[PDB]
């Protein structure tokens, strides 16, 4: 358990600890990031692991949505212009807030006031803010906007929209920092400052500060940042409240007959289409089949997904993924029991297979026992497996893996505290 | 009588290479220069330390890099200082220069001499009869491992030997046979 | 019964090895083994003295074939990966000759044998 | 065996008591002898292993 | 090991691990540097120390 | 000063890992520890250096 929240391993030859192996998904240190097999997603704020979003026909409209959000903060007033990297234009930003409550944050609201060419992008992200109120190098969320999502107005009236693939988990009484990063010199966005006029209203002025819980930065580096005390950015945070089930509508649609039963054959809660399947179709060899979806909602869906427009091979993607921790030599300490135990969030159709090896991933073995469940929170579960590995003998090499896996695109397994132990009985 | 080290140079248009002497029995050894690919290799916990690959035979490491997606290279490591090949096993990490971080995998590409084995990296037909007849080495397969371009391939195999004798006949009418020379 | 059923086999005292060398024959490594007081099965062996024992030398083969190094011109000398090496069963590898004088057959459009049979490359 | 690669053999028999290994050289007089015979724990020697698991729990604390 | 990364000691009557001591050559609390004979230099980059160089 | 001379293990090319297990005291228990190396040279270039120094003590 103390190790799990070490997170700090050295790269030549780490003085590791014997029979004891533990991952709290905080840094990058632990993890073999370069093996084939590795296409897991950390989230630092929540101390979990995922999968993200992989592409690799009709299209179809979510009706009943599996949020509802709202616009908790809105700092409205604006009144200049600041480049988004001011100290390297020829001849990044960001602003901090916080929340007094534990709030899952859904998407973000900016306001643009000039953008590149159709080629250029800006990417946003938002870092946590160290115990001295500076922004810190960790990332908690990160996404690419292309020109054309970026929508510009000379009143600050245009609100562009950005949505990350996993929702931002914001603890009570913690601050965090949005910042925008690009590389292009021809960014810029409205900035409100104090006892500057108004854009749209000249005849007022902005009296006190425009966001008093937050502070507007710039950096030529993204690194040190100067502060901007009288000044914030005009922006607007969205939190999200999910509800009990969501559901998909797609377009109406070899020979029907032949297919209807074909279809329904496949379509059902227990194959890679999850969730309750239904249809309506019309008599007369009709063509026109309209299919709907439903599924149970949480509250780790993908706000990307939701905003998205839908189709029916980007929805019923089944996405893999795996976990595969550094190599752990036990010379020193050899070992035939293993204790394998980890949390997982598993919702309808997803499935977490631990596996081990003790030949530094030439094979994989899997083991036999059933684990033993004990309910951690309404989400995840804890499942503890404790098996004699080797009958007889004893094992000199440790490699800890995951497998994650999908049905479909919303609905993804979460995995966090994973605690492996090994013994010699 | 035993044919050892029978070269030929293989070709990628033509895959078909003959057997000089026709009665073959039986073929020991057929032995190519193949290309390996993409080999996974774990790096080893002693720093500066040696990490062995799948074959013992190796000779040249073409290229050693590392991905976290697929044709996306983020680090070539350069030969001679960040790494060299010993006794044709290992990847010697012993050079100063850079090398990955214990207990991380990369990617080792290389050239080694395959022992080819039959009916998997090649098949054996015949065309003629007789003393016309003849022996070729197909390499037909898809899967099966195929020599490296414009390079030697050496076959090891045998072949069975004619007798010439002679017939006598002594003054006691006793007809006889002296054995010659294989 | 009660002895190994409670706590099973364990050496109390001694036992340790230790290596002589004694030339009793050149094919044999002496070993000793110190006196010392164990229960195996739960029934005592107590030795006053230490035993004396001889272990086989080992002389099993190793192949290594087709152990493959490009030549260098600037350096011939190539190494051998095993140590222990025993014999050196074949050593091949690729030679030009120059100028070979060769008598032309009597048969037109016939085929002339070369000194060795194992060319590639005219 | 290889010397990076020679193990002892795995014995499971209940009538025997491992005392130790002899590795030999490969054509050599040398030999490396190790001993890893099981030795019992009188009570002096567990009370010692008990007072050592209190000093583990309280450098834990 | 654990305690080789720790760096830190109290100063006036410091609870200390029984039975173990280690150095991580990170921090001058775990060092007796007024000792006479004390003499090295540290490399906290490195965690590691040595000798530096002097006259006479 | 310990009698016994330490087990080796490489841990680079440059550092190699110094472990020494001694039984200290035959009879009786010591109440009282404090660690010590000696770093020594002869010329001016080529120096020591030391890394990772871990003392434990066991009653035995």
């Amino acid at each position: 358990v103390n190790a799990l929240d070490d997170g700090a391993m050295e790269g030549q030859n780490p003085l590791t600890l014997r029979s004891v192996f533990s991952e709290g998904f905080i840094s990058l240190d632990k993890a073999d990031i370069t093996h084939p097999d590795f296409g897991i997603v950390f989230s630092f704020e929540d101390a979990e692991a995922t999968l993200a979003y992989t592409e690799a026909h009709i299209w179809g409209r979510l009706i009943s949505a599996p949020f509802t959000e709202e616009r908790t903060i809105y700092q409205g007033q604006a009144s200049e212009t600041l480049n988004v990297n001011p100290y390297n234009i020829p001849n990044p930003l960001a602003q901090s807030f916080q929340y007094d409550e534990n709030r899952t944050i859904s998407s973000l609201g900016l306001y643009f006031a000039s953008k590149g060419d159709k080629q250029s992008n800006v990417v946003i992200q938002i870092r946590g803010m160290g115990d001295q109120g500076y922004p810190n190098k960790t990332i908690y969320a990160e996404t690419v906007m292309n020109a054309d999502d970026i929508k510009v107005s000379n009143n600050a009236s245009a609100e562009t929209r950005v949505y990350f693939d996993d929702p931002m988990m914001a603890e009570g009484g913690k601050e965090y920092a949005i910042v925008i990063i690009t590389e292009n010199s021809d960014y810029t966005m409205w900035v409100g400052t104090r006892t500057k006029p108004k854009i749209d209203k000249p005849n007022e002025v902005i009296s006190g500060n425009p966001y008093l819980q937050g502070v507007l930065f710039s950096s030529s580096n993204a690194s040190t940042w100067t502060p901007h005390q009288n000044s914030d950015l005009k922006f607007g945070i969205y939190t999200s409240k999910f509800n009990e089930t969501a559901t998909i509508e797609f377009e109406p649609i070899k020979l029907i007959l032949d297919d209807m039963a074909s279809s329904t054959t496949f379509d059902q809660l227990k194959w890679e289409p999850i969730g309750n399947y239904q249809d309506l179709d019309v008599l007369g060899l009709a063509r026109q089949v309209k299919l709907r979806a439903t599924f149970e909602s949480n509250r780790y869906i993908s706000p990307l997904m939701s905003s998205s427009d839908l189709t029916f091979t980007t929805f019923l993607t089944e996405l893999t993924g795996s976990y595969v921790g550094r190599a752990i030599d036990m010379t020193e300490a050899p070992y035939n029991t293993v204790r394998f135990s980890y949390e997982a969030f598993l919702p309808k159709g997803t499935k977490v297979v631990p596996k081990y090896s003790a030949d530094d991933g030439k094979t994989w073995k899997t083991f036999t026992k059933s684990p033993t469940t004990t309910r951690a929170n309404n989400e995840f579960t804890r499942y503890v497996i404790d098996e004699k590995v080797k009958s007889s003998g004893t094992n000199t090499k440790l490699q800890v893996r995951l497998d994650l896996s999908t049905e479909n695109s919303f609905l993804r397994p979460r995995v966090r505290r994973l605690m492996v132990t090994t013994r010699d009985e | 009588g035993t044919a050892e080290n029978e070269s030929t140079i293989f070709n990628k248009s033509n895959n078909s290479i003959s057997l000089a002497n026709s009665p073959v029995k039986e073929i020991r050894r057929v032995t190519g220069q193949v290309l390996i690919e993409k080999e996974r290799v774990t790096r080893g916990a002693q720093g500066d330390g040696q990490d062995f690959l799948s074959n013992n035979t190796a000779f040249e490491i073409v290229k050693v890099w590392t991905e976290t997606s697929p044709g996306v290279t983020t680090k070539e490591y350069k030969q001679g200082e960040d790494f060299r090949l010993t006794d044709g096993q290992t990847i010697d990490w012993s050079p100063q220069g850079q090398e990955p971080s214990g207990g991380t995998s990369y990617y080792v590409s290389y050239k080694y001499n395959k022992r080819m084995e039959a009916g998997k990296d090649y098949e054996v037909t015949t065309q003629g009869e007789g003393l016309s007849k003849k022996w070729y080495i197909n390499f037909t397969p898809s899967n099966g491992a195929k020599p490296i371009d414009q390079t030697v391939v050496l076959v090891d195999y045998t072949y069975y030997l004619a007798r010439k004798d002679s017939v006598f006949i002594n003054k006691y009418g006793d007809i006889a046979i002296l054995p010659g020379e294989p | 019964e009660r002895t190994y059923d409670e706590s099973g086999s364990y050496k109390v005292n001694g036992f340790e090895l230790f290596s002589e060398g004694n030339a009793e024959d050149d094919d044999h490594v002496s070993v000793v083994v110190d006196a010392g007081k164990a229960y195996v099965k739960g029934f005592k062996v107590d030795k006053p003295v230490s035993t004396r024992i001889s272990v086989p030398k080992s002389y099993d083969l190793g192949t290594a074939e087709n152990e493959s190094t490009i030549f260098n011109k600037s350096n011939n000398s190539i190494s051998l990966a095993n140590s222990p090496v025993k014999e050196i069963r074949r050593v091949t590898g690729q030679v030009l000759i120059e100028k070979e004088r060769v008598t032309r057959g009597a048969q037109g459009d016939g085929q002339d044998f070369l000194s060795n049979n194992t060319a590639f490359e005219i | 065996n290889i010397m990076r690669l020679v193990t002892p053999p795995l014995n499971t028999d209940p009538e025997n008591l491992q005392l130790g290994t002899v590795t030999v050289l490969p054509d050599s007089d040398e030999a490396v002898c190790i001993s890893f015979a099981i030795t019992r724990l009188s009570m002096e020697d567990l009370q010692k292993v008990k007072t050592r698991v209190d000093n583990l729990e309280y450098n834990q604390a």
